[PDB]
DNA sequence: TTGACTCAACATCCAAACACTGCGAGATA
DNA sequence: TATCTCGCAATTGGATGTTGAGTCA
């Protein structure tokens, strides 16, 4: 909600992590996206 | 004259002091785009702070 | 503040042409501001320029040799030969300035050569980190040889400031151009930093005693010298380089904080082509431009000052007639003969000035006519509303048709006369037309022991006092349906009744007294 | 109002005044036109003069008219004889009128075929519910003994001026807003009407207003909601009526014309029409205690009672005694009230 | 590469004086 | 029948210049 009642996003969902490693945040980093990607291509499949 | 000095004290539309509203009166009539604000003459005339203008002070004005 | 921080990374796939009126003006006044603001930039930079902390460092780059070239002897027998020596140090001295640079920056973002109008509105859409240049700065960077091309050019007229020649800063000043009226401004992007930087912003000028002329020095970008007659080779020319170097305002500033409007030296068509792209076009850009001048002169009138605008002169007069129609519509000396307007005449015993070829058509040909040689007729009614009347036995110079048609006459200013209203009475009453009122349209119609007081409530006034006057009809408020109206803006009274006046439509305490006293001993 | 809302293109109807020249003799379609310039005295131009004569050239074939009573018959038996119809209506008000001579304006035109039953119409959803009310706001013991030593007119000057109205007038104006109900205030004196109209923040339509600020405040309530209170003088309701504003307020009232403030105050809620569940029409008067004008806004009331509508009496509604924005509560203000009022009667 | 056409949508210039209060509608104690 | 109010009466333009786009020789 608003404060009120009405409902609104004022900010988005999100999770916030903390890295230490390099290759692993490079890695885990690339995978989060290549899997985002692929999640645009399964929704683009399901909103039909 | 004290008759002359009168009649010149005496040409508003009250016969009582010169008030702030009188003063404005003449000021608007004979053309005077002056603020609320611009008492300036009659506002200093004011010797014993009354806010309005006497016989007295009105000739020590003139 | 988070997503501030920390960068939201992700892989987002996705597979006619005239503004308004209103952008015209907006265009106009930043047009101004914008020149102003550049000229004024190369006022300061050419102080920077005198400094001394400088010179006497640059000093030292020139060897004594290239010195006494620069200050040749006189030479009585032909002063040809001493302008030669000077030009061999100008050389030189060319030289050795790309010895002392050595690193030339790129300019940002287009320098100061012209911007297009829609970049002008996104700039202002995106800020961008800027680092400042004090003068501290400027020097620095002079004495090291780091800078793009207007940081080398300046510091070379700072050198042969230091050894003592008297060398102007030039600075072709590029506001945007207010004459382009598009809404899209699009630029070729081919070739477009090429394009830009191959004729100069800034370059210098040398004054040369013996011929007594400036000579033309560019040492960065053209790297040449010319003795500019007709043609100078700093001129932008093709269209695309004029798209951001657009010549119309070439300013001079030299060792004694003058000011010089000098683009005729390098504008072949000041007059039929500049001109209509500078603010001076019309009379009031003229003042405007020559307050801005004389703002930035901060010297007296010299000799050689004398010498310029002899070029100058000599310049205008071979410019002459213009080759093309299109470059004398609103010419400032020439009109052509179809472009008379139906109320003017030929001066008498003048005829034509000269001729026009006409592209596009065999043998065709237009009279061309100085403008000198026009004469403004205008009829009886709009002399009165000039405030004048014709002579006995004036006869017309011209019939002219109207509408419900009419045949009205025009005359010349000799054949009028300057009207003259009769005076006003002892007591102040003044003559009035058929409506009561007096018809003022110029101060000549105020007669002469009168005055024109112009108030909305000057006429409640003089009612007022009771006093003689006459409502002053100043113009004509041309209104809706069908129907002309007079404007009386106020009155004419005597003058020795002006500050009664004043005092009935101003109106300290004896003032405010005195006016109550007379309005008293006024009405009874 | 209607026409253009309705079919009628006024390119045909033109409107003739004997100073709002039209086309006359040349209007291809239906005219309109009105009983002055019709046949009466105000013969200003001989533009009515030629309507009249084209109406006789032309056997108009029918005729609409719209409160003729008010009209004497004499000019419509004249202009009956002058153009010779084929056919007339009459779109009567009243039951009886003053045109109901020897000669029956019934025959002249046709019979009756209908009766404007109000009892039929104005209980069906259109008014949604008149309520009447009167605010009985208190009076000074200041301004009361001013008040009897003036008549004449120069007295009602002490009894519009008064410093519990404002007390009444803000109270009212913020409970309207609480409820999302726009205020249409109505008034009757002209200076008195400035005053109250500049403290409150609330634009003003009044005499001698120039149009291009009148139809901007119309922009600013029609389509703005941060004007839910405006301030009309005698202009602004007998030339556009508002259909919202389901809360009016009346403050200045003059003697007399109470029946015609009751034809003003009946064309505010004809207009209100949508036919709501609630639509609580409030009706709002600030009738000062002992003065001459609540004695004469009881006539008006009791014309309500005949027009069928209800009238309540509210003395005072729990919850003006916790506004503290009620200008004039402070007895300083009262004061400064007294002085502001006692120069508007040395003005006057 | 040049400029003189034409087209169309605005923009801009320039002409240039009647008065002002009476008088009937409705309503009015 | 005397008294106010108060409305009512008395759709700038047309000629000429500027701008950019486009077409032609
Ligand atoms: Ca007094
Ligand atoms: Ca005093």
């Amino acid at each position: 909600k608003d404060n009120e009642g009405n409902e609104v996003v004022p900010k988005p969902q999100r999770h916030m992590f903390s890295f230490n490693n390099r290759t692993v945040m490079d890695n885990i980093k690339m995978t989060l996206q290549q899997i985002i990607s692929r999640y645009k291509d399964a929704d683009i499949y399901e909103e039909k | 004259n004290l008759t002359v000095i009168d009649d010149l004290w005496s040409m508003l539309i009250r016969n009582c002091v010169l008030s702030v509203k009188d003063l404005q009166k003449i000021s608007n009539l004979i053309g005077a785009d002056q603020s609320s604000g611009t008492i300036e003459m009659i506002s200093c005339a004011t010797d014993g702070k009354r806010l309005f203008m006497t016989y007295l002070d009105f000739g020590c004005v003139l | 503040y988070d997503s501030e921080e920390f960068e939201d990374v992700t892989d987002g796939n996705e597979v006619r042409n005239v503004c308004s009126n209103e952008e015209r003006k907006r265009r106009k006044y930043f047009h101004m501001l914008y020149l102003v603001c550049l000229m004024v930039h190369g006022f300061i930079r050419n102080e920077w320029i005198n400094s001394k902390r400088l010179s006497r460092k640059l000093s030292n780059l020139v060897p004594e040799k290239v010195f006494e070239l620069l200050h040749p002897q006189k030479d009585e027998e032909l002063p040809l030969r001493s302008t030669r020596k000077l030009l061999d140090g100008l050389k030189k001295c060319m030289e050795l300035w790309q010895k002392h640079w050595k690193i030339t920056k790129k300019y940002d973002n287009e320098g100061l050569y012209m911007r297009t109008w829609k970049e002008i509105e996104m700039s202002a859409n995106n800020k961008r980190k800027f680092k400042t240049l004090k003068r501290s700065d400027f020097l620095r960077a002079v004495s090291k040889g780091h800078g793009d091309p207007d940081i080398s050019v300046q510091g070379f007229v700072a050198m042969l400031r230091a050894c003592n020649v008297n060398a102007r800063l030039i600075m072709s000043c590029q506001p945007p151009d207010f004459t382009n009226m598009k809404i899209d401004t699009s630029l070729n992007g081919n070739n477009a930093y090429k394009d830009m930087v191959k004729y100069p912003i800034f370059w210098c000028e040398v004054w040369d005693k013996f011929s007594k002329k400036w000579i033309t020095v560019d040492p960065v970008n053209l790297k040449t010298i010319e003795q500019v007659r007709l043609h100078s080779k700093l001129a932008p020319k093709g269209v695309a380089c004029c798209e951001r170097n657009m010549l119309r305002y070439v300013i001079a500033y030299d060792r004694k904080y003058g000011c010089r409007d000098v683009t005729r030296r390098y504008a072949q068509w000041m007059n039929s082509k500049v001109r209509k792209r500078r603010i001076t076009k019309d009379d009031f850009g003229e003042k405007w431009f020559r307050k801005v001048i004389t703002a930035l002169h901060h010297r007296k009138r010299t000799k050689i000052d004398d010498y310029e605008d002899q070029y100058f002169f000599r310049r205008d007069e071979s410019e002459g007639i213009p080759d093309s129609v299109q470059d004398l519509k609103n010419h400032p000396y020439y009109v052509l003969e179809q472009d008379i307007k139906q109320t003017q005449i030929v001066k008498p015993g003048c005829k034509e000035c000269g001729y026009l070829k006409v592209h596009g058509k065999v043998g065709k040909v237009l009279k061309v006519y100085a403008k000198r040689d026009i004469a403004d007729l205008k009829s009886a009614r709009q002399w009165y509303m000039n405030g004048r009347i014709l002579k006995t036995g004036s006869r017309c110079k011209k019939v002219i048709k109207r509408t419900v048609e009419e045949d009205e006459r025009l005359y010349s200013f000799e054949d009028t006369e300057l009207y003259i209203p009769p005076l006003a009475s002892a007591s102040g009453e003044i003559t009035k037309n058929t409506f009561g009122n007096i018809e003022v349209f110029a101060p000549t119609m105020i007669p002469g022991n009168c005055c024109l007081v112009e108030n909305p409530v000057a006429i409640k006034a003089a009612r007022f006092l009771g006093v003689e006057f006459a409502p002053a009809v100043t113009s004509f408020k041309f209104e809706r349906g069908s129907t002309v109206k007079p404007v009386l803006s106020g009155i004419v009274v005597a003058k020795w009744l002006r500050e009664a006046i004043e005092t009935a439509i101003d109106g300290s305490w004896n003032t405010l007294l005195l006016k109550l006293r007379i309005r008293s001993k006024l009405n009874s | 109002q209607f026409l253009q809302w309705c079919t009628l293109q006024p390119e045909n109807c033109a409107v003739f005044t004997s100073d709002n020249k039209e086309m006359f003799q040349t209007e291809s379609g239906l005219v309109v036109s009105t009983y002055s310039m019709v046949a009466n005295t105000r013969n200003r131009s001989h533009d009515s003069q030629k309507v009249m004569d084209f109406l006789t050239g032309r056997e108009w074939g029918f005729i609409i008219l719209d409160e003729v009573h008010v009209v004497p018959a004499a000019m419509f038996r004249r202009v009956v004889s002058t153009i010779a119809a084929h056919a007339k209506l009459g779109l009567t008000a009243t039951l009886v009128r003053e045109d109901d001579k020897i000669g029956d304006l019934n025959f002249l035109i046709g019979p009756k075929l209908y009766e404007a039953n109000w009892m039929e119409l104005s209980q069906k959803g259109h008014i949604a519910n008149v309520q009447c009310a009167e605010v009985w706001c208190p009076m000074t013991a200041e301004f009361y003994q001013e008040y009897l030593r003036e008549t004449a007119r120069k007295r009602m000057l002490l009894y519009i001026m008064n410093p519990t109205k404002f007390q009444a007038c803000q109270f009212l104006i913020q409970y309207h807003e609480r409820r999302g109900d726009k205020i249409i205030v109505f008034s009757d004196n002209v200076y008195a009407l400035q005053e109250y109209a500049l403290k409150m923040g609330k634009p003003f339509i009044y005499g001698s207003t120039p149009q291009q600020e009148r139809m901007n405040i119309l922009q600013n309530f029609q389509y703005n909601d941060q004007i839910n209170t405006i301030f009309l003088s005698k202009v602004g309701d007998t030339s556009i009526d508002l259909p919202e504003a389901t809360c009016l307020i009346q403050i200045s009232s003059h003697y007399g014309s109470r029946r015609q403030e009751a034809q003003r105050l009946g064309r505010i809620l004809r207009a209100k029409r949508r036919n709501d569940e609630g639509f609580n029409a409030f009706f709002y008067s600030l009738v000062s205690k002992d003065t001459q004008e609540m004695y004469y806004s009881t006539k008006r009331q009791a014309f309500l009672v005949d027009q069928g509508y209800a009238f309540k009496v509210i003395t005072h509604l729990h919850g003006m005694e916790n506004i503290p924005n009620l200008a004039y509560a402070s007895p300083r203000e009262r004061r400064e009230l007294l002085q502001e009022v006692l120069l508007k009667n040395e003005e006057a």
